[PDB]
């Protein structure tokens, strides 16, 4: 299943029935550790599946039937339906309690991923392991402003700082990351300034409307590998959700206000224009 | 003299003999008489008369080289004149006979053999009659000085056969010796070299003609790549993009350029203005094409559709009195009055349109003549709004007796036939069935069809958007297709079903709402419902009918534009439609 989308009379004459499983299984070095398989259609194609086990996955098929109401709206109008503003939403199946499987994609990348290996072997080995490493910087400050080792200094920070000493140790690790390294990555193998910039302006546009709709139902936690960076033809999607509605910034004891991330990276990509002009237009619109 | 120019060809062989045979005793005052019959033979048959003349200047430019004689202006000009054909032989339809003059040129001390002054020297021999090969022939004579090797030499071979691979083995070759003549050569002279460098590359870019695309990438793409290349032409680089069709290479070579300052962001206006990418050229009158309090309060009302507010803070903001608080700059006078008459053309603005474009250049009155030809800033932007808000204010029916005169002195010449036939042509073949000259009309609808083949063959694979708005055009040009080819057929006026299946397969036949704005729907509109006042003058019940498809066409448009939420532009249209819909009751309602 995950055929069955309503939306016009359903027929199982052509709906793919099993017939064939993988000599293959494949794992994702993480946390939850999840398996990968290589089912096989009696329809003569083929289709790949996650499988991630002991977590409730009811919910995640709400937010994407969200997802979708949404840019069902969204290609309904004229002023969108110019340039083709669409959310790329995919399925995950609630086998049962415990158990669902996940829809799979074809040669994606993560972003950290992306902004690992785009670096060479200098800087993303100063960004992975420094001693004067931005994560080992921040705790390093975390322990100058607050004088203990442990969590509840950043709780205590809030007491123990002003707003302009931290403005300046923020410059201190800022000052530590190259400008361009999303300008690297796109330089890395696009191989013509043809392609270059359809390739630019595809993830801007991405980019910026995951962005002004991860803020409506607001979803805080959006760290590095909840972006999917799609190199075939330049997307990035979005996954791993974990806080539906405005939740992250209550219930969390370090709470966080950014409605999304907006860092340096997608700043210094889109220079020498000011993230004025293409963000702003398509988050307005 | 006189028997040269004949017919026959031994006659134009002993010629040439004898004066082969004549020359180291004529005096150089009459050579300059002499030569220019002799390079009239270039476009003729018979390898021994083509080969004697270029046996001949051989020797004019090997013994009147004039060593810094300082002796003449004929005898240091023959030197041109004949350096000039000595060059555009080496595309003649003869091998061998290329074989000949590439040993000439090969030969010791005609260039020199170092290895990069080589280069220097053929960036010299260039010479616009030719640039369509000119990398291959640079590229075999930079590896002709090479004597694990069996693979040069068909490479060489290959490099003659596609202009992509020749683009890109200079481009290769080039940057590779510019990178590694780091060890001599010093800063000075490295500055010097770059300054000859820069120079010849403005140059080309000012002496090419018909413009070549591999070419043209080419230079701007070598350009990008050194330390001293950059800030090369922000004035001919944009004006040969916009008609290369080759914007975005261009753009990231302005992009390189800004990184690392106000007529770089014009062009960089006019280069994205065609291109579409709306969103990245409102993002730069917010930047540096501002700095008042008027271009962000017409920019926030020109972002979504407010067409209307962002037009009248432009009149205020241009014959403004005081403004003691910083003054416009050489930025933005131009910007204000260009963007008022783009937000003009957005909405129906066919009277107030042409005192705009044509009412800043000259007096009072409409002078309008080679003025407006003259200094191409007046030829480029403010004639194509200048002849669109003609055409689209006569098509309605007056005579205004302006432009018909106006083309009629105009179609006579080299440079007043070559664009006005070049470019634009539909709207000129519509005032032809106005002239009813249907068959220059029916050339020049013809010529359009091969223009749209000709621009939509080089733009590229995916530079998308671009493709759209060169797509959009040709259901109004198969529209005006399909009324030529309909009026030239007979059996139409005495009967009415193809009248009526034409009228059906118009009322079936749409472009869509929310997909095409108003601007193609106001050109397919009026193209449409003027077509069917001229088939009602042709024919001289169906008066109500085509009243009826007239007003279905319009509500139509109607509801496109509140979809695409032009208010005021359907506000306007309403109002004019007012007594309009005082005639029926369902049309009322």
């Amino acid at each position: 299943p995950g055929q069955y989308d309503g939306r016009g009379k359903p027929l199982p004459e052509y709906h793919v029935r099993i017939a064939g499983f993988d000599e293959r299984v494949t794992v994702m070095a993480s946390l939850r550790r999840p398996k990968r398989i290589i089912i096989r259609g009696h329809d003569e194609r083929e289709h790949p599946f996650l499988v991630k086990g002991g977590e409730d996955l009811r919910q995640d098929q709400r937010v994407e039937q969200l997802f979708q109401v949404m840019n069902g709206i969204l290609a309904q109008d004229s002023a969108c339906s110019q340039r083709a503003l669409q959310l790329r939403t995919y399925s995950v199946v609630p086998m049962t309690s415990r158990l669902g499987l996940i829809e799979w994609l074809e040669n994606t990348v993560t972003l950290k991923d992306l902004l690992l290996n785009t670096m060479s072997q200098e800087e993303k080995a100063a960004y992975l392991s420094d001693p004067r490493a931005p994560p080992c910087e921040y705790k390093d400050w975390l322990t100058k402003m607050s004088g203990k080792h442990d969590v509840g200094a950043y709780m205590l920070m809030y007491k123990g700082a002003n707003r302009t000493e931290t403005v300046t140790s923020f410059r201190k690790r800022e000052s530590k990351v190259p400008a361009d390294l999303l300008k690297r990555a796109f330089v890395r193998m696009s191989t013509s300034p043809e392609a270059f910039l359809a390739l630019r302006s595809h993830f801007a546009s991405s980019h910026a409307l995951i962005c002004i709709s991860h803020w409506i139902l607001g979803i805080g936690d959006r760290h590095l590998n909840n972006f999917m960076v799609a190199m075939e033809t330049g997307g990035v999607i979005g996954i791993d959700f974990g806080h539906a509605f405005g939740s992250a910034t209550q219930f969390l004891p370090v709470p966080e206000l950014m409605p999304f991330r907006l860092t340096r990276q997608f700043i210094n990509l889109m220079l020498p224009m000011k993230e004025t002009g293409l963000m702003y237009s398509i988050m307005v619109h | 003299v006189q028997v040269m120019r004949h017919r026959d060809d031994e006659r134009q062989k002993v010629c040439l003999d004898i004066i082969y045979k004549m020359m180291p005793k004529l005096k150089p005052v009459e050579l300059r008489e002499l030569l220019n019959p002799v390079v009239e033979f270039v476009s003729h048959p018979s390898t021994t008369c083509r080969e004697q003349m270029y046996n001949i200047l051989m020797w004019i430019h090997d013994n009147y080289r004039d060593p810094e004689s300082e002796t003449d202006n004929d005898s240091q000009e023959i030197f041109k004149l004949a350096k000039d054909v000595l060059i555009q032989g080496l595309i003649d339809e003869n091998p061998g006979l290329q074989l000949i003059i590439r040993n000439f040129w090969s030969h010791e001390t005609r260039l020199p053999s170092n290895t990069l002054d080589r280069l220097l020297a053929l960036n010299s021999l260039y010479s616009p009659k030719i640039e369509v090969h000119f990398l291959s022939l640079a590229t075999n004579f930079l590896l002709e000085m090479t004597s694990h090797s069996s693979l040069i030499t068909p490479l060489q071979a290959v490099a003659q056969r596609d202009p992509i691979i020749a683009k890109q083995l200079f481009s290769s070759l080039f940057s590779g010796i510019l990178k590694e003549m780091d060890k001599f050569k010093t800063l000075s002279e490295k500055n010097n070299i770059t300054q000859k460098l820069l120079q010849d590359f403005n140059r080309f870019l000012n002496t090419t003609f018909s413009f070549f695309p591999p070419f043209v990438s080419c230079i701007q793409d070598i350009s990008c790549q050194h330390a001293a290349l950059l800030s090369l032409d922000p004035a001919a680089v944009s004006a040969g993009c916009l008609a290369s069709l080759q914007q975005p290479v261009g753009i990231r070579l302005l992009e390189e350029a800004l990184l690392r300052d106000v007529l770089r962001w014009v062009e960089l206006a006019k280069l994205y203005r065609s291109i579409g990418e709306y969103d990245v050229l409102r993002g730069i009158f917010t930047s540096e094409i501002g700095t008042k309090q008027i271009t962000q309060s017409a920019l926030l009302a020109e972002a979504r559709s407010d067409y209307s507010e962002a037009a009248k803070q432009y009149d205020e903001a241009l014959n403004k009195q005081d403004w003691v608080d910083g003054e416009p700059t050489e930025a933005e006078k131009d910007f204000w009055e260009l963007a008022s008459l783009d937000c003009y053309n957005h909405l129906a603005e066919w009277k107030s349109l042409e005192y705009c474009s044509t009412a800043s250049i000259d007096s009072e009155n409409p002078p309008d003549l080679n003025k407006i030809w003259s200094e191409p800033f007046y030829q480029e932007t403010y004639l194509p709004y200048m002849i669109r808000s003609k055409l689209k204010l006569l098509l309605q029916g007056e005579a205004d007796q302006s432009l018909l005169t106006f083309i009629d002195k105009a179609m006579h010449g080299e440079l007043q036939k070559a664009i006005l036939e070049l470019h634009y042509s539909q709207e000129l073949s519509l005032l032809y069935l106005l002239q009813d000259d249907v068959d220059r009309a029916k050339y020049y609808i013809q010529n359009g069809i091969q223009s749209f083949m000709q621009n939509y063959s080089s733009i590229d694979v995916l530079l998308h958007q671009s493709r759209l708005t060169k797509l959009q055009s040709v259901q109004a040009l198969t529209e005006i297709q399909e009324f030529i080819s309909f009026i030239s057929k007979q059996g139409n006026l005495s009967s009415q079903v193809p009248l009526k299946r034409l009228l059906n397969t118009w009322t079936n036949r749409y472009p869509d709402a929310k997909m095409d704005p108003m601007n193609i729907w106001d050109d397919i509109i009026t193209n449409r419902c003027f077509f069917l006042s001229k088939i009602e003058e042709k024919l001289t019940d169906i008066s109500s009918l085509i009243r009826s498809c007239k007003f279905s066409m319009k509500m139509k448009m109607i509801d496109s534009a509140r979809k695409q939420n032009n208010f005021s532009l359907a506000m306007k249209l309403l109002k004019e439609l007012h007594k309009e819909s005082k005639t029926r009751d369902d049309w009322l309602v």
